[PDB]
């Protein structure tokens, strides 16, 4: 059933903005 | 044509009056008929160009592109 989740990150990686990508560069730097 | 030169080969030499006759009849794919391009061997970046140039008719040609390329991914295609 990990198809399912895949599926739900799928969707919300393709729906995320760029705001939300800029945001997530920065916090990966940051860790 | 020069990927994969063989200069004692008449075939590959034919294939130059081919192209040229090509060319002259003015042609865009005049450089189609080589093998190492026939075979996916070469590949010239000035094609994007063109890609770029045909957006201008087809505005869907650059998502395509990218879609066949798996560039963009698309939920669904």
């Amino acid at each position: 059933a990990a198809a399912e989740w895949i599926s739900q990150q799928r969707l919300s990686l393709y729906r995320r903005s760029e705001r939300q990508e800029l945001s997530e560069l920065v916090k990966n730097r940051m860790k | 044509r020069f990927m994969q030169f063989r200069a004692k080969d008449s075939y590959s030499l034919a294939l130059s009056k081919l192209e040229k006759r090509e060319r002259e009849n003015g042609s865009n794919l005049a450089f189609m008929f080589r093998l190492p391009f026939a075979a996916g061997r070469v590949f010239s970046i000035s094609m994007l160009d063109t890609l770029l140039y045909q957006s201008f008719v087809k505005d869907y040609m650059i998502t395509i592109t990218r879609l066949l390329l798996g560039l963009d991914t698309t939920p669904g295609s």
